[PDB]
């Protein structure tokens, strides 16, 4: 069924699953038209699949071609997001194809379910949790290589860097996840603290820099003390 | 005029035939139905006195042969049969009726209820639905499952309603994916009307028969059925102009039948509130809409 806190070390087995993410696909901007009416210009968007086990990142550039000339563009996102995520699963291996998929958005279940009906086999299952891939955008090189697009085109990362040779999914994922979480609560003050030493560099390979254990420690402290004090500035405790 | 004769009444039960329906005190001398209108179906059904659970009847039509009604101990229940010998059953008939110990199906002439629920139930249609083709009447009680429950156990009790199914590849052309899920035109017109059911008036019939087996019987399984059959229409953006009007049309009498403590578990919500207020054909069914409001508005 959902995913929640309950069967959470679910993500970190050998069973191969992924989520999907699909806030960032129908991207737009808003503004006036001359005639004073509002009017929305659309950007590049991504569709978000990601194997929390493996740190795979499958990253499906949205172009904004593929709006054009097309109506109820909201709906219609949920349904390409759909198309996208079953042409990836089929353009796999067999044994790399995954046992499940994880919607991060409830409302993309009936698109997908309808999509994978040729993998009856692959169980497609909301979540509970609140997971913060939203603000994979605020990313330089996610953000980067979806704005410079000029056609549909996949690219591939992996989002643990190389994390994983030194610590476990469980803990590259949380990592991931928190540092997600600050990034969307206050993206300025999230960035102050990963960019403040311009010593520590990031891997031309590598999303993130190259922080030592002992950097990792205080960069996990200091982006939880951001989420803490964003907090109580937004319900004033 | 047809009859049904009953060989005898050893217990207290709740006898029904069509939407009407009588208390019958335990051997008290009960010998059948008469005056019961030749020209459509009709089901005579049961609730025991002792077992409000499990009601049950037969579905049959007089024009097939003639049934009577005897109570079996070892099974328990009334169970229907056939009389082949064709002079030996209008003697009992006929020695009843003058004993006068029958009632007469009671039939306001101002009424066209039954006929408005069961325009389009024909019993060959029925009889491959509850297979069993050694009788020419059909038994349908509370408990039995239908073929889609039993996907998702015993086969000779099969309701073997038309598989509907949404999220189906039958559903859903390959590359018209969106399309054909916000729009099941394509399911509708060309897979079930053109491919399974040949015409509308087979669909309508077994919508029909769904929900009388739902109604007099409480069989979860044909509400379900009823419900899916309602639902393709109302999702269906391109539907004959004829089968909207004759929908209206059905749904209006089903409605109106239905007891009104009844409408929590045999009205689903959802499907509804989409028929009428937020699918394509919700201008469409005006006589359903309005009953609907003035009978059920809580439900919406």
């Amino acid at each position: 069924g959902a995913m929640n806190s309950s069967n959470y070390a679910e993500l970190f087995n050998n069973d191969i699953k992924l989520f999907v993410d699909d806030t960032n696909v129908y991207r737009v901007t808003v503004h006036k038209t001359f005639e004073g009416n509002v009017a929305t210009k659309a950007i590049n968007g991504c569709i978000f699949t990601l194997n929390p086990k493996t740190g795979h990142l499958f990253l499906k550039i949205i172009h904004t071609s593929v709006w054009a000339g097309q109506k109820r563009l909201s709906q219609l996102a949920k349904w390409k997001t759909a198309e996208e995520v079953s042409a990836l699963v089929r353009s796999l291996p067999k044994e790399e194809q995954p046992k499940q998929i994880i919607v991060t958005r409830k409302a993309m279940l009936d698109p997908l379910e309808v999509h994978m009906l040729d993998f009856p086999n692959i169980a497609i299952r909301p979540t509970e949790l609140r997971l913060p891939f939203s603000a994979a955008m605020s990313i330089d090189k996610l953000s980067d290589v979806v704005m410079k697009a000029t056609e549909p085109q996949m690219v591939l990362f992996n989002i643990y860097d190389d994390w994983l040779d030194r610590i476990s999914s469980y803990t590259a994922f949380s990592r991931l996840t928190l540092l997600l979480r600050a990034l969307k609560t206050n993206e300025e003050s999230a960035k102050m603290i990963l960019l403040s030493d311009p010593t520590i560099t990031i891997k031309s390979y590598h999303l993130w820099p190259s922080f030592t254990d002992e950097q990792w420690i205080t960069i996990e402290s200091q982006m939880r003390d951001l989420i803490l004090t964003e907090y109580g500035r937004k319900y004033n405790v | 005029m047809n009859t049904v004769p009953f060989t005898s009444a050893p217990i207290e039960v709740t006898i029904g035939i069509d939407q009407y329906s009588f208390n019958v005190k335990e051997n008290q001398p009960f010998h059948g139905i008469k005056d019961i209108p030749i020209g459509h179906v009709h089901v005579i059904h049961f609730q025991h006195a002792d077992n409000s659970s499990m009601r049950y009847g037969y579905w049959f039509d007089c024009r097939m042969g003639n049934f009577y009604i005897q109570y079996d101990p070892k099974d328990g229940l009334y169970k229907m049969m056939e009389e082949r010998d064709g002079a030996k059953f209008e003697n009992i008939v006929h020695n009843f009726k003058e004993r006068q110990m029958m009632v007469s199906y009671p039939k306001i002439d101002e009424d066209d209820t039954w006929y408005n629920l069961t325009e389009f139930v024909q019993m060959d249609k029925i009889r491959k639905i509850v297979r069993k083709d050694e009788n020419q009447f059909s038994y349908v009680d509370s408990s039995m499952t239908t073929v889609q429950e039993n996907e998702l156990s015993d086969p000779a009790h099969s309701l073997n309603y038309t598989v509907i199914n949404f999220k189906s590849r039958e559903a859903i052309r390959p590359g018209h994916e969106m399309e054909d899920f916000l729009d099941k035109s394509y399911y509708l017109n060309t897979v079930m009307l053109q491919g399974i059911f040949k015409n509308s008036s087979n669909y309508f019939g077994e919508l029909q028969f769904a929900f009388l087996n739902a109604m007099f019987f409480g069989n979860y399984g044909s509400s379900l059925q009823w419900h899916a059959m309602i639902e393709l229409i109302c999702s269906s953006a391109t539907v004959p102009k004829h089968m909207l009007d004759k929908l209206d049309e059905i749904l209006y009498y089903q409605i109106k039948t239905l007891p009104e403590q009844y409408s929590d578990i045999l009205l689903n919500e959802r499907v509804w509130n989409i028929c009428l207020y937020s699918s394509f054909q919700k201008n469409s069914l005006h006589n359903t809409e309005k009953i609907m409001e003035n009978k059920y508005p809580e439900l919406l």
